[PDB]
């Protein structure tokens, strides 16, 4: 009934916001940061242990200005916000590798400026 | 895919917990209750981002508990049928390869995984690799699947990987 | 009543049907219309059989029946039930009777695909291929029940499938001689 690939979704999951892995990251390192204080509280549960490693492993931003700025450029395309979250999760290098991952991506946009958005990501993605 | 999204939970105080931080103490019930259980109409929960608001506490008649109707925000995460997800192998064995995604686990069938590949027993660590050895697929890497499908038992979610479709496997 | 139709019927109910079928199907062929008396004393059957072999003949419509009352000459009521073949109707009914089956070669398919591909025998309880990865256990390091703690193998499962499919090309081979005889039906 739920297809990603066809951007069906039910209707829980309509006004949903997608979080990419480094925003996910930043949230839970708060998390984390809180857990510190006030001791004597409950310990965190390995599965935030889990996801928290996932986030970090995948981040494609190590810098919250970075982060920030992609999801304002982002913002200005006309683009569906789970599939934003594809984008700035998978990083295609290429335009058509972009458009075969996502079918429902097809005559969105130009080729060429599909290439070009998938450009901008890499200059604003850290390298190290 | 990761999804922030508002929950509703029933949080019943027993009646030694009144008195002050009586809110408190549901706020922290409320982390207990939640993390460490999963759904499959809203997938794993991770943890709470936040409380948005308690409800007014009904007293239930006879029982003596009183039961608050709690909304917070927290993050999940559900495994979508037809969706490409970063994965990574725990466990390779020739029946089928176990991969952990996040607290969600996929076990990918030996009839799904590509013809080419052969369980390598010889091996010490038991890895899948080709003749050519051009992709080589071992414990403890990522990998990209297809969630083919989904299946919640016991208030446990877990998917089907297969590497038929393109742009799948070790990158 | 072109030639066409009075052979098919003859073909049609000689191979779908007994003799006693196609015998009844010759006396309305010589005749438009027959007594339903006239054709029990002409076949020598009995009453019972002949009601029988008319109802199946009514229920696919192959031909119709019509009942007329009247006077006898000692002046008790008479209701004789006139049979008459309606070629109109009996091409219809044979003609649904082709495509249910032409169709039926998705629905046989979908038969097999229902059997599990895993199953236990020790316990005789279909084990789900998902569900037997939780009920695997990783220490152990080979799927096992922990009711009758005992190994499991799904290759029993795999042989009944394998016989179903020969049934099905089997089956086809039974209705190809009828496509050739339903073709009088157009013509
Ligand atoms: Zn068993």
């Amino acid at each position: 009934e739920e297809d990603a690939s066809q951007l069906i979704f039910p209707k829980e999951f309509e006004t949903a916001e997608t979080l990419l892995n480094s925003e996910v990251h930043m949230l839970l390192e708060h998390r984390k940061q809180q857990n510190e204080s006030a001791e004597d509280e409950q310990e965190l549960s390995e599965v935030f242990m889990k996801t928290l490693n996932y986030t970090a492993r995948f981040s494609r931003f190590k810098n919250r200005e970075t982060i920030a700025s992609v999801r304002s450029l982002l913002l200005q395309k006309k683009l569906h916000k789970f599939e934003l979250a594809c984008l700035a999760n998978l990083c295609p290098e290429t335009a058509e590798e972009s458009k075969a991952l996502i079918p429902s991506l097809e005559g969105r946009f130009e080729d060429e400026e599909l290439q070009q958005i998938l450009d901008d990501i890499q200059t604003k993605r850290s390298f190290q | 895919m990761f999804y922030h999204i508002s929950l509703e939970h029933e949080i019943l105080l027993h009646p030694r917990y009144f008195g002050p931080n009586l809110l408190n103490t549901v706020k922290q019930k409320l982390f207990t209750e939640v993390e460490g259980t999963c759904t499959g109409k809203y997938g794993f929960v991770i943890a709470v981002t936040t409380i948005d608001n308690i409800g007014a506490g009904v007293i239930q008649p006879g029982r003596g508990f009183v039961l608050y109707p709690v909304k917070y925000k927290a993050i999940v995460f559900r495994p979508f049928k037809g969706e490409v997800v970063d994965a990574v192998v725990t466990q390779v064995n020739k029946v089928g390869l176990f991969t952990e995604i996040g607290p969600m686990s996929c076990f990918i069938s030996r009839h799904s995984i590509p013809s080419e590949m052969e369980f390598d027993p010889n091996s010490n660590p038991p890895c899948y690799k080709t003749m050519d050895e051009d992709i080589v697929i071992q414990q403890d890497d990522e990998i990209r699947l297809k969630i083919v499908g989904t299946r919640v038992d016991k208030n446990d979610i877990f998917a089907i990987g297969s590497l038929m479709d393109d742009y799948l496997g070790l990158v | 009543v072109p030639a066409a139709l009075k052979r098919l019927a003859k073909y049609v109910i000689r191979g779908f049907y007994g003799i006693e079928h196609a015998l009844a199907l010759d006396i309305l062929i010589r005749n438009s219309c027959v007594k339903e008396e006239d054709m029990l004393e002409l076949l020598k059957f009995d009453r019972k059989q002949l009601r029988s072999v008319l109802n199946n003949l009514k229920g696919d419509k192959f031909i119709k029946c019509r009942m007329r009352v009247e006077t006898a000459a000692d002046g008790k009521t008479t209701r004789h039930n006139y049979y008459f073949i309606n070629y109109r109707t009996l091409v219809n009914v044979v003609k649904y009777k082709l495509d249910h089956m032409r169709r039926r070669i998705e629905t046989d398919e979908r038969d097999s695909t229902n059997r599990a591909s895993f199953k236990c025998p020790v316990c005789s309880s279909t084990f789900t291929d998902l569900e037997a990865n939780q009920l695997f256990d990783p220490m152990t390091g080979t799927f096992r029940c922990t009711f009758c703690h005992t190994e499991v193998e799904e290759d029993e499962s795999a042989m009944p499938k394998k016989d179903a499919r020969t049934l099905l090309a089997r089956f086809n081979e039974q209705i190809e001689p009828i496509y050739a005889l339903l073709r009088e039906t157009e013509d």
